[PDB]
């Protein structure tokens, strides 16, 4: 690892990441709190 | 209170009747399997979210029509007056305050990457402490918007911005 | 009244068409700028990208919700 | 379901005319081809170059916008 | 010493640098994006390793590090059906009672409401049917247990390790020079007797020492808790003797050549079990044991070190004859220069070979079980024909790259290949022709049946108790391959399949298969396949033969295998590369299949799949192909609005995924049409303006937006084509056929 | 046929002439550039209209331009 | 100096004459080659069959009602080329002619021969030829290829503006004008 992180920092995986763990806190809020209309 | 011909939730015979085919269909289901195994349990706790989904909805001043299902208010008077502003209202306020902030991190990324040396190049590799940064400085974001507003650095001039022949 | 309440909104819908293509082909044909300077055909004319994007963002907003909605409910 | 249909339509209506406000403004000129009067109502395009340019004139607007017409008196 | 290994070691350096700079492969992308376009390019050219490097050698190595990556994500795809067929599947279940549980190994997590796919399949298990076949596949391999499908499911995730490894270490490490890659005969001696022949022969093995026992007592019911372990039967010979005792006879008939002793479990009975509907397992061991020694026979037939063999290169250059002036000469070099080349040839064949295996694997059900599960029936029947259909048009696609890229004028002078060039038009010419017959004579027959019906005389049809168009050749062939036990196969027992003629073959109730019989209905549709097959050869070969010129464009191929067009002059030049015949061979193809697969489903659902009380068969939709199937009002009243009624009627219930898919994938088709109907001058002139609001506010972006490229256009429109049509006939089948039978 | 006009804005590259596949351009003479030529369009029945020229022009917005008028059968690029 | 090339004196070669129509020619009917094969015992079929030399690419009869096209050029050695029309052909030493149905056929031939052999080949000339019987030259059409600049060429078509600077349509209405032809110098028909 040297440039490792700099992959990490492009923009597919950037996306890949935030779209991932947005979509767990939403599944995770909707476990928690359901049904909310 | 029924307003505009509907009938709350809670004392809707419609709503229970709906109640009634979704618990059925699970019992039905549950005519199969033994009243230990796990399918069993598993359809037992999809059958106790129904019933207490359902409470919930009575028990908030839901109103039904006459298929028996909740309606929302969106007129923000009739919401108020009655309410209802749980339903859109309060909503409204929460898109908008999440949309400015995805907004306003989104534009102040660029701003800074602007200044760089390839602008570009910040675009396709993103610069993640810098990135981290400005999305947690940005939870206060009319501060930046009213000031840019008010003070006039909001809008770029418009002999400044490129246009067709007209 | 089926058929005719059918037959006439095709006909508008094929008619509000052609109004708007005469309108482009006066534009091309028609239109002088150095007589028309500073009236409203070309007030309108130079702030066309306003109106095209303020379009732009009715259609995309109607289009996310709505199409929305009814998949949610799907 | 009143709301929901009415909403599609105006759905339709505005990308009905977004296309043919594009097409009547854009018709004289853009960026992508800032002499399209000197050919025209109608041409087939400006060629492969400049990244490409099928149906950039006004007619194809129009032929644009008669899909999304039927699509909303649909 | 010719034929040897060749390499260089440590030719390129392993470090995360150029992951941190996309393009790199590129000289053009390299330089980085100034607007959108270049992210597009970056995907659309990364594997296209011709337009990297000029050196083959570099290619080939490049080739072949891929492959080992393939086989690495085929491996985990594996490795993922057997875990999951260990750890959330009601295999264990299945396998006591293959009649009524349905198979099942995809759970799915509560929320928000998605249990409800959760169904009731049977075995003290809710979970989504599968339709794929693998749990008849593992029960006709042997396996029993869920520990072996854990065995088989960890021992192949390291596999895939490996064989990542290998990818970088070929890479990497020791890559192979070009003489290596360039030993075509070493190659196909090694596949031929190694990968097929030994492949055959183990496979036999596995067969004769473990699926033939396994499956002999599961089917004279032994309940499998109880059944012995595989090995046991290769420890204690007595076990395996109580079943074939030929086996106490050891390995002495063998090398005696006294085969016959072996007769009990190398057997050529033909037909299907009448306790699983499946093929006799004994017949499938010979049937591996034969090949494998054809195999390795045919492997020992080219020239590598030793003086014996066949010289591929005489050997093509050897037949030419006087139509054909200089003949074969020229194809060697282009078969061990031309990647592009092997690509088109080779995906023709596996393309033609996923069909032909669909059609081979309904008829003469392989796997215990799977006839009377119809969903798999027709699960795989669909699936097979679609990879084959996509096959094919890759492999005029790659033909065409070769073309453009690859021939020399110069090593093709009045070789087969030059004589094509120089009849081009009257290929076409003669193609276009047999299209317009097949057509008119018809899609034409319909549209006289529909205009008759309609018209108020049925007499005037084209149909059975009408007009009739027998299909008489296919019935003398049907007739023939009944009779053949009786002389021409005489050692056979009974016929390949019920389908050629006689009884029906039933488990339990349901019917596994029965004789298919032909008539004017059958006739009109083998014509309507026959038509869109030869349309879509026309479209694909027209790409291939007029690739490089035509009259209309002298200079094509110095314009690409990829380019929009040549310009609205010479009335309008649009879509004359290859790879715009590719695209409209794309959706020809797409009406081929789906005209084959709809017939297949309903000439299965109305003429064998069904029920049978006593000696009455009852078919699911009650014999109506031969009469309905007539007309085009027929197929949309008939087939897609009746067939349709469990797909739109299948919300609130754990069929509901298919429903919500058949919606989904009407969006996604329609969807397409955006991008096919309209072309890119519109789309950047609407971008201008919404770039204008961007630049007021001071958030235009540096990466300019530019609205997708011609081709890109057309490659995104047949793309959302493609996966909306073919997945709304997925929804429709499987929730029909999970539904009613 | 087509008409080829060019305009003043040239830089006589050459890119043009070199691009058309049926030689109606040329290069000629001129001072009103670095380069000392124009393009020229002497032989404007013979151009087929693909507009390859507007593709290798390099000023903003070209200085040679193609507009399509009636057809023959050279413009029509016929064989036949 | 350099005078205007005449394809008599291209044409008095007549090897190369011979060779042009066998390649210019339409591959035979079916019929006529079973004739042909007909006529001759079986030794001699691939003779019969190396008779043809032509393709379903060369002229058909605008050629003989129109024009068609005529390259000529000179080749140091003898080597295969890739038809403009589809096919190999082998250009022999010394003069070469080829008959075209399309300029632009020609022209494709001859930016072949500028690109894709290693002693270039620059000497070729291009011909338009009548049915009366006309010749006309095209090209290289004063000697000089015309991406290079050559005194004696004049100015066509030249607009002395930029394209902004043109007209507006709605000016020249009913005038029988467009704002493209405005003030064009050597405007041609
Ligand atoms: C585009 C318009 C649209 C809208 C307005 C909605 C709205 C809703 N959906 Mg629907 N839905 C849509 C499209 C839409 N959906 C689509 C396309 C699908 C198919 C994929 C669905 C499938 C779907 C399902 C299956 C469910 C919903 C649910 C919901 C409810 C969300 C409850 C929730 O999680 O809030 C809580 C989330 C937050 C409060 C966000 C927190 C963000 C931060 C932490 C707060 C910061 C504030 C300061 C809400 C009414 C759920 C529901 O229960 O409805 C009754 C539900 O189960 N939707
Ligand atoms: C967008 C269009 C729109 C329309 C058609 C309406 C229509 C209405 N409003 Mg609403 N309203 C709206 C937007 C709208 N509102 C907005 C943007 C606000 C500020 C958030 C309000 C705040 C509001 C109040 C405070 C009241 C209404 C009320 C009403 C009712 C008017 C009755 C009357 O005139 O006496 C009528 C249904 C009145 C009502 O009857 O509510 C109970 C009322 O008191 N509206
Ligand atoms: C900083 C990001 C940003 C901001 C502040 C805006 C702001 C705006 N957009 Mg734009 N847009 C953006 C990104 C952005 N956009 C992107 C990424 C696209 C390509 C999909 C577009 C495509 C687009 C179109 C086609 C249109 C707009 C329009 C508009 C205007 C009206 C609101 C709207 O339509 O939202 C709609 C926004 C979208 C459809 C895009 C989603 C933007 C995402 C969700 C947020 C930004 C993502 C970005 C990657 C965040 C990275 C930040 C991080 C590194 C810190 C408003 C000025 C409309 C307009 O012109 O109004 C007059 C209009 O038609 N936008
Ligand atoms: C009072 C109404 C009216 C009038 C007087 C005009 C007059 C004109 N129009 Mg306008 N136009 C109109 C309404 C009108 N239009 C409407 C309603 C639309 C929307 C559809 C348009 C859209 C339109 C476009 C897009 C264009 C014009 C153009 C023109 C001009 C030339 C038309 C031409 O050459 O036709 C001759 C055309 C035909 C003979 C083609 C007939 C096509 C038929 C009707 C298709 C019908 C299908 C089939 C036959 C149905 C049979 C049933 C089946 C079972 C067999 C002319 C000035 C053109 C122009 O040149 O301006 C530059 C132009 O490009 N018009
Ligand atoms: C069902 C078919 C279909 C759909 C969905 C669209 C949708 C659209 N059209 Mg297109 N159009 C169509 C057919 C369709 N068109 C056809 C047949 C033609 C004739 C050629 C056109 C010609 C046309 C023109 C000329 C124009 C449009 C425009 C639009 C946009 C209007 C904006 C809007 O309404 O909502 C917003 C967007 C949607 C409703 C679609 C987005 C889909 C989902 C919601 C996005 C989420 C995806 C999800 C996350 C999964 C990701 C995929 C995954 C694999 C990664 C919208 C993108 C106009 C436009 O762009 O104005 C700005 C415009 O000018 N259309
Ligand atoms: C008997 C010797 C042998 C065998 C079994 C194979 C088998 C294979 N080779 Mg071939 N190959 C060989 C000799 C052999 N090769 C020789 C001598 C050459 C040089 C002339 C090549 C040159 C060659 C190239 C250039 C390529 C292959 C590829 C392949 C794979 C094709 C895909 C497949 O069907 O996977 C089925 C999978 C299996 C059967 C599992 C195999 C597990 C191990 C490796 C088997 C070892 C047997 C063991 C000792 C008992 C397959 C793994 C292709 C490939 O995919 O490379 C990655 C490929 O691109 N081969
Ligand atoms: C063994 C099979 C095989 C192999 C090794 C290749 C290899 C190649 N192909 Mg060939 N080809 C094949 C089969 C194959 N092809 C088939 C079956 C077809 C018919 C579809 C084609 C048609 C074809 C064309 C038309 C072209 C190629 C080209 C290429 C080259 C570059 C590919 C590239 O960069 O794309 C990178 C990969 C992508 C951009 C991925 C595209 C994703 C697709 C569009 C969608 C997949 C959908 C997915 C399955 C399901 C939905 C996903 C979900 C998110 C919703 C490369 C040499 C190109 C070339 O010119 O090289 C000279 C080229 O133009 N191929
Ligand atoms: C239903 C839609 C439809 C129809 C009818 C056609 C029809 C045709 N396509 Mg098109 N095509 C289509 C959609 C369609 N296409 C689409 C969506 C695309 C993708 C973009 C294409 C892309 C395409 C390509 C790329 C090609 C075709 C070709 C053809 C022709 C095939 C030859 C043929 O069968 O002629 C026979 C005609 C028919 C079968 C049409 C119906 C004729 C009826 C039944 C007869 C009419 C009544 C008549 C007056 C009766 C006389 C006899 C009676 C008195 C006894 C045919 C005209 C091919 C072609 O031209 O090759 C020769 C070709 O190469 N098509
Ligand atoms: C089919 C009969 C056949 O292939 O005969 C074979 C005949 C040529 O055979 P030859 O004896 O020249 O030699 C063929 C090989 O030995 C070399 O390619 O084919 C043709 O002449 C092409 C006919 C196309 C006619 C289209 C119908
Ligand atoms: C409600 C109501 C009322 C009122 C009413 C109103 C207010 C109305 C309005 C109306 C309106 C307000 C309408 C409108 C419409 C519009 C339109 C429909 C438009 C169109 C246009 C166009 C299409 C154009 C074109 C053009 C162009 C593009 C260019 C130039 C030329 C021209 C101009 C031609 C009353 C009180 C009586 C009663 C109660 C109810
Ligand atoms: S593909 Fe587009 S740019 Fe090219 S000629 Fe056709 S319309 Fe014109
Ligand atoms: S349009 Fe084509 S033929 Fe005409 S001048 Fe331009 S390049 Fe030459
Ligand atoms: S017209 Fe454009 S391409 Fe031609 S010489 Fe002038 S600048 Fe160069």
């Amino acid at each position: 690892m040297k440039y490792f992180t700099t992959y990490l920092s492009t923009a597919p995986v950037v996306a890949v990441l935030w779209f991932t763990l947005t979509a767990s806190l939403l599944i995770e809020i909707n476990r928690f709190f359901p049904d909310i209309l | 209170e029924a307003i505009l011909g509907l009938t709350p939730c809670a004392e809707s015979a419609k709503f229970q009747k709906v109640l009634t085919k979704e618990v059925k269909a699970l019992e039905k289901r549950e005519k199969l399997y033994e009243p230990g195994s796990a399918p069993f349990q598993a359809l037992e706790a999809t059958k106790a979210k129904t019933q207490a989904r359902f409470a919930k909805y009575a028990e908030s001043g839901l109103l039904c029509g006459a298929d028996g299902l909740p309606h929302l208010i969106s007129d923000p008077g009739l919401a108020v007056k009655y309410g209802h502003a749980g339903e859109t209202l309060i909503p409204t306020i929460g898109f908008l305050y999440v949309a400015g902030y995805i907004g306003t991190a989104g534009r102040t990324y660029l701003q800074e990457i602007s200044t760089r040396q390839k602008p570009t190049q910040s675009e396709i590799i993103i610069d993640v402490p810098l990135a981290t940064s400005i999305a947690f400085k940005s939870w206060d974001w009319p501060n930046k918007a009213v000031k840019e507003l008010a003070s006039g650095t909001l809008l770029e001039d418009a002999k400044n911005v490129p246009v067709s022949r007209r | 009244m089926a058929a005719l309440y059918t037959h006439h909104q095709y006909i508008a819908g094929f008619i509000m068409t052609g109004a708007f293509a005469h309108g482009a082909i006066f534009f091309i044909r028609d239109f002088d700028e150095e007589k028309n300077k500073g009236n409203v055909l070309s007030r309108i004319l130079d702030h066309k990208e306003a109106i095209i994007s303020h379009l732009s963002w009715v259609t995309l907003f109607l289009g996310f919700h709505t199409l929305g909605l009814y998949v949610h409910n799907d | 379901g009143d709301f929901l249909v009415h909403h599609a339509i105006a759905l339709g209506l505005h990308t009905t005319t977004l296309i043919l406000v594009k097409g009547a403004l854009d018709a004289r000129g853009s960026r992508l081809m800032p002499d399209k009067k000197d050919f025209g109502y109608s041409f087939p395009c400006d060629g492969p170059g400049r990244g490409g340019t099928c149906d950039i004139s006004a007619w194809d607007a129009f032929y644009l916008a008669v899909f999304w017409m039927l699509n909303t008196i649909g | 010493k010719r034929v040897r290994v060749a390499f260089v070691s440590n030719p390129v350096e392993t470090s995360f640098e150029k992951w941190s700079r996309p393009g790199h492969f590129s000289r053009l992308l390299s330089k980085g994006p100034n607007t959108t376009t270049w992210i597009w390019n970056l995907h659309a050219d990364a594997h296209d390793f011709d337009n990297h490097t000029t050196d083959l050698e570099d290619i080939s190595r490049k080739v072949f590090s891929a492959h080992f990556g393939q086989l690495a994500i085929i491996e985990i795809w594996l490795s993922g059906m057997f875990f999951h067929g260990a750890r959330f599947s009601n295999y264990e279940a299945w396998l006591l009672d293959p009649i009524h549980v349905k198979p099942s190994a995809q759970i799915v997590w509560p929320i928000v409401g998605q249990e409800i796919l959760n169904g009731d399949v049977g075995g003290n298990f809710q979970g989504i049917q599968i339709t794929s076949g693998l749990f008849q596949l593992w029960r006709s391999c042997g396996i029993t247990s869920e520990f072996q499908l854990y065995i088989t499911a960890l021992t192949g995730l390291i596999f895939s390790a490996v064989l990542f490894f290998a990818g970088w270490f070929h890479y990497h490490k020791a890559a192979p020079k070009l003489e290596w890659f360039q030993n075509v005969e070493s190659m196909l001696n090694h596949h031929l007797s190694g990968l097929l022949g030994l492949g055959c022969l183990s496979w036999a093995g596995h067969q004769i020492h473990v699926s033939l026992p396994i499956n002999k007592l599961l089917d004279s019911g032994v309940n499998p808790a109880e059944l012995p372990l595989p090995h046991d039967f290769i420890l204690d010979k007595s076990l395996i003797s109580q079943l074939y005792p030929s086996f106490s006879k050891g390995l002495a008939p063998f090398f005696t050549f006294h085969w016959s002793e072996y007769s009990d479990f190398l057997t050529f009975r033909g037909g299907l079990n009448n306790v699983t509907g499946g093929l006799w397992l004994t017949d499938v061991a010979h049937h591996h044991l034969a090949l494998a020694v054809l195999f390795i026979l045919a492997g020992h037939m080219y020239k590598t070190n030793w003086k014996i063999g066949h010289d591929i290169k005489g050997l093509l250059e050897s037949h030419t004859g006087p139509f054909t002036g200089q003949g074969h000469k020229g194809l060697y070099e282009i078969f061990t220069n031309s990647w592009h080349a092997q690509l088109s040839l080779n995906l023709a064949m596996m393309g033609s070979l996923s069909i032909i295996v669909a059609q081979h694997m309904y008829s003469m059900p392989p796997y215990p079980y799977i006839a009377i599960d119809y969903g798999t029936e027709l699960s795989l029947f669909t699936h097979h024909y679609w990879i084959g259909g996509f096959c094919i048009v890759g492999a005029a696609a790659h033909a065409a790259i070769f073309m453009v890229r690859d021939y020399d004028p110069a090593l093709n002078f009045n070789n087969l290949l030059d004589r094509v060039l120089l009849h081009r038009d009257a290929i076409i010419s003669h193609l276009n022709w047999v299209c317009i017959f097949l057509g008119l004579h018809s899609f034409g027959l319909y549209i006289h049946n529909d205009t008759l019906s309609a018209l108020g005389r049925p007499q005037d049809m084209f149909s059975d108790s009408a007009i009739q168009l027998q299909p008489v050749f296919a019935q003398w062939i049907q007739n023939t391959h009944y009779l053949a036990p009786t002389l021409t196969a005489f050692n056979l027992v009974s016929p390949t399949t019920p389908v050629w003629g006689g009884d029906v073959v039933s488990i339990s109730g349901k019917v596994a298969m029965m004789p298919i019989k032909l008539g004017t209905a059958d006739f009109l549709v083998h014509h309507i396949h026959a038509f869109t097959i030869h349309v879509t050869v026309l479209i694909l070969l027209k790409g291939v033969l007029f690739s490089r010129s035509s009259r209309l464009i002298p200079d094509k191929a110095s314009l690409g295998f990829r380019f929009p067009c040549d310009g609205p002059g010479r009335g309008g030049t649009c879509q004359v590369s290859a790879w715009d015949h590719v695209f409209l061979g794309l959706f020809w193809m797409y009406n081929s299949i789906s005209v084959a697969i709809f017939h297949f489903s309903w000439k299965m659902q109305s003429d064998v799949w069904g029920t049978v009380l006593a000696n009455k068969v009852s078919h699911i939709t009650g014999g109506n192909f031969s009469q309905g199937s007539l007309t085009i009002n027929g197929w949309l009243r008939d087939f897609l609005w009746a067939q349709s009624s469990q797909v739109i009627q299948s919300y609130g219930s754990p069929l509901s995924a298919y429903g919500l898919m058949f919606l989904g994938a009407h969006f996604v088709w329609a969807f397409s049409l955006m991008f096919l109907f309209s072309g890119r001058g519109y789309w950047q002139e609407l971008i201008e303006s919404i770039v204008w609001a961007h630049n007021k506010l001071k958030v235009a972006p540096n990466i300019q937006p530019r609205a997708l490229s011609i081709t890109q256009g057309r490659a995104v429109g047949v793309a959302h084509y493609l996966l909306g049509g073919i997945a709304t006939t997925w929804s429709f089948f499987l929730a029909r056929i999970i539904s009613v039978g | 046929s087509h008409s080829v006009k060019i305009y003043n804005t040239c830089i006589g590259c050459t890119q043009c002439v070199r691009a058309c596949p049926t030689d109606v351009l040329e290069m000629v003479p001129w001072d009103g550039c670095k380069a000392g030529q124009i393009a020229s369009s002497p032989r404007t029945e013979d151009c087929v209209g693909c507009k390859r020229c507007e593709s290798a022009c390099p000023t903003d917005f070209l200085s040679v331009r193609v507009y399509l008028g009636s057809e023959t059968s050279r413009s029509m690029g016929l064989a036949y | 100096a350099w005078t205007v090339p005449d394809l008599a004196d291209a044409l008095k070669n007549t090897s190369a004459v011979a060779k042009a129509k066998g390649i210019a020619t339409q591959l035979p009917t079916f019929w006529e080659l079973r004739d042909a094969l007909s006529e001759v015992p079986k030794s001699k079929f691939p003779e019969v069959f190396a008779s043809y030399k032509g393709s379903t690419g060369t002229l058909l009869s605008a050629a003989e009602k129109e024009e068609k096209y005529v390259i000529t050029w000179t080749s140091p050695k003898k080597q295969i080329f890739e038809l403009p029309t589809g096919g190999a052909a082998e250009m022999e030493e010394g003069e070469n002619i080829f008959f075209f149905a399309r300029k632009e056929q020609c022209l494709a031939l001859g930016a072949q021969l500028r690109t894709a052999f290693k002693p270039r080949i620059e000497n070729f000339q291009i011909f338009r030829v009548f049915p009366n019987g006309e010749v006309q030259y095209l090209h290289p059409k004063d000697g000089v290829f015309p991406e290079k600049v050559n005194q004696g060429r004049t100015k066509a078509n030249h607009n002395p503006r930029s394209i902004g600077e043109n007209a507006e349509p709605a000016s020249v209405k009913f005038t029988g004008t467009t704002p493209k032809d405005v003030q064009t110098e050597g405007a041609v028909a």
